Parts: structure tokens; C-alpha cells; sequence
């Protein structure tokens, strides 16, 4: 299996993001994206392409040959969870 | 209209009734009518299935028009194109595999 | 850190106009410089960048990723 991730799916290879038999897609920013991202759907529709970008954190949209229709999913929270590795200002100020 | 002792279906889509005529519905004697062949190629028919809003009426289809110039097969990635074209040319490819298929 | 106060921008490639954090707008006339703000402006927000031609002496509008819906800012 090949897995794409990226934030500017516009910008990438058409053939790149064609490569994919599920989906599986969270939030995607900005407007002008959505410019070739219409694109990107091959079994779906344009009712539940229109709700990404309002889609908070956590939540995803699904579909393909595993679902009978489009589904929004609330994905629960991973136990544990990621971490992260960048430091604040304010404790470099606190000296 | 009438024939000679049965019934025909033409095209022509023009022909309008006038007012107060009595409205009926089809029946499946009538429905026999529209989807048949003329009369001539009966012989040399093929059945492949049966219509999907009723599915009482039976479908034929004539060798000679079938095969005789470009037949295309259509669909969508992830969907059954293997899937349907196995299958169409299983049932229509049968007892004539003479043709060819590159 | 890259704070660069400037009035044309478009010199930059526009492929960096992704990275910022707030948007601000004063007024503006000129073709390229306001067209290369638009080209990177967060959509839902029109009735606000266009009355900017009615804006009187000193007001102006201030909002982005820490203002998280439209703001008209007057600085005190
Ligand atoms: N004998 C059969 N009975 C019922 N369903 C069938 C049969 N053969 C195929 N199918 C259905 O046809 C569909 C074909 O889709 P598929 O071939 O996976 O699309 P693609 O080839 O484009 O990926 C399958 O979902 C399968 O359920
Ligand atoms: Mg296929």
C-alpha cells in the first residue's frame, strides 16, 4: 500500500492523488484549494465535499467501496496520544 | 395501429390527441408491442435480460445489427469494469467467438 | 523570525504567503499590491475589504489566525 499525506493537495500531481481505492480526508485550509481538489473525489458527490472545510479537529470523511453512502465519523481520541517536540517562548523567558 | 392481425409501434412523436379524450394505462399486452423486432429476425434473436420498472418484459436483439460495426463497453474505475465486462462477454460471446477481441 | 514591513511584497513568490499568522490591510489602491493580498486572503470575508473606499482618517481592519472572525481594529 502507498499512503499520500500532505496540506496542499492543489498543488500536488494529479496521477499522486489518483493512486487511492479509500479515503479517508480531514480538514483542508484554504479556499483556492478547492480549485483541483474538485478533482479528487471518484465515488462520491458534491453535498458532503462541501463541509471540509468547517471540519474540526479529530473528525473525518469517508467513503468507498467499504461504505454503502458517505459518512461523516467522529474518530475517537487515541489513548495515548502523539507528543510534541517544540518549546514555548514563555519558558525560555521564565530564566 | 393495426397490421394485418396484430399490432406495430412507430416513432413519429409529433401526433397529439384532442380534448376530453379518456386517459388509460399500458398494459403488459401493450408493453409486449414496444420492445419487440420486426417480425423478421425472430429467428435470429438473442435474449440477454428483462426490463428493470417492471420486470415482466423480456428483451431480444438481432445478430446481424449487433455485430456488424463498433461495440463499445463503458464504466468507472472501482466499479465493476472487470466485473461487468467478464460478465457481458461471457453471456453475448458464447456460441459465436468467431469475432475478434484484441 | 521574518516581521518585513513593507508596501511591495510582490517582489516575494507568492508560495510564502502560506506561512503567516495575521493578515492586515490598510488602504489600498494600487493594483498588484492589493491583488497580491487578495491572492492569499481567507475566503468569507467580502463586505469588509470592500467598503475600504469609505474608510475615514486613522480606521482600519486587523484580523487573521489570532483573530478568529473579522475584527475592524482602530489602534488607541
Ligand atoms: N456473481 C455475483 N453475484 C453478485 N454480485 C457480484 C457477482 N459478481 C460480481 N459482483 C459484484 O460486482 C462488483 C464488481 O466491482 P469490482 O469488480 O470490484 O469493480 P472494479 O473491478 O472496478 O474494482 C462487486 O462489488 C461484486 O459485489
Ligand atoms: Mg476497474
Amino acid at each position: 500500500s502507498l499512503i499520500v499525506s500532505t496540506q496542499r493537495p492543489s498543488e500536488l500531481s494529479p496521477t499522486v492523488l489518483a493512486m487511492c481505492s479509500n479515503w479517508f480526508s480531514l480538514r483542508l485550509t484554504n479556499e483556492r484549494d478547492l480549485q483541483a481538489l474538485r478533482y479528487a473525489m471518484e465515488s462520491g458527490n458534491e453535498q458532503i465535499l462541501k463541509q471540509i472545510s468547517g471540519l474540526p479537529r479529530g473528525d473525518a470523511v469517508a467513503f468507498g467501496s467499504a461504505f454503502n453512502l458517505p459518512v461523516r465519523i467522529s474518530i475517537n481520541q487515541a489513548r495515548p496520544g502523539p507528543k510534541s517536540s517544540d518549546a514555548v517562548f514563555s519558558e525560555e523567558w521564565a530564566n | 395501429k393495426r397490421e394485418l392481425n396484430g399490432y406495430v409501434f412507430i416513432s413519429e412523436d409529433w401526433r397529439l390527441p384532442a380534448l376530453g379524450s379518456s386517459a388509460v394505462p399500458l398494459t403488459s399486452d401493450f408493453l409486449n408491442i414496444i420492445y419487440s423486432i420486426d417480425k423478421e429476425e425472430l429467428p435470429k434473436a438473442v435474449e440477454l435480460g428483462v426490463d428493470s420498472r417492471t420486470k415482466t418484459v423480456k428483451i431480444f436483439a438481432s445478430v446481424d445489427k449487433l455485430l456488424s460495426r463498433h461495440l463499445a463497453v463503458l464504466g468507472s474505475t472501482g466499479y465493476g469494469k472487470s466485473n461487468f465486462n467478464a460478465l457481458l462477454t461471457r453471456k453475448v460471446s458464447e456460441k459465436y467467438p468467431n469475432s475478434r477481441i484484441v
